[PDB]
């Protein structure tokens, strides 16, 4: 659905931390409370306005870390044309 | 178009031969609907054993061995038609994540059925 994939991708870019990527990668012994707690996609969106670029290097591994984006990652590998 | 058009009365009747294919097929058919096997290998040894059981009962059946050996290209469309007409229901539950190709075909079939139902109610 168009409305389902819109709200799923909007909340993913506004509520994502580096600790989620360390869970699927079995990284529980090297977790920082000052750099992993900050949002990674927020700093990437802020740098695009300052630099003036128009391409975002979205990582597909970050969609599998979030439990709310499980169905969104499967739909991207199926038909990414839409 | 009326100078060399003969009507060769061939002894291979396709109307009566289609009924014998449905009776022969009625384990391997249940694995196709469950998305587990995409190769229905029809062995010719099973057809030879099936003709021996029908010959002892007194039923005049056609030679299925010599019919396929003479023209097996036409048997690919006749054998596949009896499978689709006698395809059982899938036992395993169909999910919306496995095989994305079937999800588009299932959504297009329901969309085409709703358009035909709305067009019939508008005329009637």
């Amino acid at each position: 659905s168009i409305q389902e994939c819109t709200t799923n991708f909007r909340n993913f870019l506004m509520s994502f931390k580096y600790k989620f990527r360390k869970i699927l990668d079995e990284r529980e012994e090297f977790i920082n409370n000052t750099t992993d707690e900050e949002l990674y996609y927020i700093k990437q969106l802020n740098e695009m306005r300052e630099l003036g670029t128009s391409n975002l290097n979205l990582d597909a591994r970050n969609l599998l870390a979030y439990k709310q984006t499980e169905d969104l990652y499967h739909q991207l590998l199926n038909y990414p044309q839409e | 178009m009326s100078a060399a058009l003969p009507s060769i009365q061939l002894p291979v009747d396709y109307n009566n031969l289609f009924n014998e294919i449905t009776d022969f097929l009625v384990a391997m058919l249940q694995k196709v609907a469950n998305r587990e096997l995409n190769s229905v290998i029809i062995d010719l040894d099973d057809i030879l054993q099936y003709q021996n059981e029908k010959f002892l009962q007194g039923t005049q059946a056609d030679d299925l061995v010599s019919a396929i050996q003479q023209n097996a290209n036409h048997f690919t469309e006749l054998f596949c038609r009896a499978i689709d007409n006698n395809m059982p229901l899938p036992t395993k539950e169909i999910d919306y994540k496995d095989d994305v190709l079937d999800v588009i075909l299932n959504q297009r079939r329901l969309r085409n059925e709703r358009m035909l139902s709305d067009r019939t109610n508008e005329i009637r």
